[PDB]
């Protein structure tokens, strides 16, 4: 499944840009830096064209997907573009039905235990913890008891100083966005090889 | 005879007769152009002979043979940093860490190259990586 690919690369690049050409540059730098899970948010104008213009990286071994999906009609353009996973900052049940029928992996946004239960009843066991800068790694370690099946991929508050705290708490991967986006198309590649190293060094 | 000349260059390298050792490695290269050990040793001998421009060429020929030597990439970072290509050396130290994220020396030397190159934030993140390793 996509879960085994999340468990291997352990890092997802939440890419947010302003233009179409700006997004293709940062995705090339992130992939050259060792990160293979790239999340192209739909706040970028014409994000459905960036995903289909990065289709050559799927031959090089990259997993390009669509993130920050608010409406299901946005997920229509996301699936038709060629995205391999759909990511939303909130739990939208109608998007889960469309992704299940079309056969696309969907990771909803969850912040509370009740939002997790409602997402579990939809069949999801891999949830996005947004914003991680508010719940913290203590949240992941707290849900390990009552919900031993849920696997979190946080997005907020995941920096190099505490990237091992998330993993030693029990997360499946981490979604770094601000740190990887900031920088020139050559600083972005360097920021990736430094972040991949710290993740590999965590106990 | 391809291996014997490599052992000859190692012995000459033990007596500080480095220029004579470089001739021994070059003879093994002519016997077998694919001996990666002869190329890697020749680069480390020319590095101390301060033929840094020729030293980096032998290190590249060694990496071309065995492209997963964290020792060869890290040694190519030393030559390119002393030669003047600080941005090409940082890209070499990057490939060394891609192969071994536990190399405390490659992470420390990358932070020094980036600190002289400009990005203190990219250098500081590299400095903390090396400190946490050791």
């Amino acid at each position: 499944k996509m879960e085994e690919l999340f468990k291997k690369h352990k890092i997802v690049a939440v890419l947010r840009a302003n233009s179409v050409e700006e997004a293709k540059e940062k995705a090339l730098a992130v992939f050259r830096g060792g990160v293979h899970l790239i999340e192209i948010t739909f706040t970028v104008p014409d994000a459905d064209t960036v995903i289909k213009e990065l289709s050559f990286l799927k031959e090089k071994g990259a997993i390009i997907g669509a993130g920050t999906v608010t409406s299901l009609e946005q997920c229509q353009k996301a699936v038709e573009s060629g995205a391999e996973f759909i990511v939303s900052p909130h739990l939208d049940p109608e998007i889960s039905k469309f992704c299940k029928i079309n056969g696309v992996f969907y990771m909803p946004g969850v912040m509370t235990p009740t939002e997790l239960v409602k997402a579990m009843k939809l069949g999801h066991t891999i949830l996005k913890l947004f914003p991680g800068e508010v719940v913290g790694p203590q949240f992941v370690k707290a849900m390990k008891g009552p919900f031993p099946n849920v696997k979190f991929v946080p997005t907020g508050g995941v920096n190099d100083q505490n990237v091992c705290e998330w993993f030693k708490a029990g997360v499946l991967a981490v979604g770094v966005g601000s740190a990887l986006v900031k920088g020139t198309p050559e600083q972005v590649e360097m920021l990736a090889v430094l972040f991949v190293a710290k993740i590999a060094g965590c106990t | 005879s391809a291996l014997a000349y490599v052992m000859l260059g190692l012995l000459l390298s033990l007596l500080n007769r480095l220029s004579l050792a470089a001739e021994a490695y070059k003879k093994a290269i002519e016997l077998d152009p694919n001996d990666a050990l002869a190329w890697l040793l020749l680069g480390s001998v020319l590095e101390k002979l301060k033929r840094l421009d020729e030293a980096a060429e032998a290190y590249k020929k060694a990496i071309e043979l065995k492209p997963n030597d964290a020792s060869a990439w890290k040694e190519l970072g030393k030559v390119l940093e002393k030669l003047g290509r600080l941005d090409e050396a940082a890209k070499a130290y990057a490939e060394a860490i891609k192969l071994d994220p536990s190399d405390a020396e490659a992470a420390k030397e990358l932070g020094k190259v980036l600190e002289k190159l400009g990005q203190l934030e990219l250098a500081e993140r590299a400095y903390q990586l090396a400190i946490e390793l050791d």
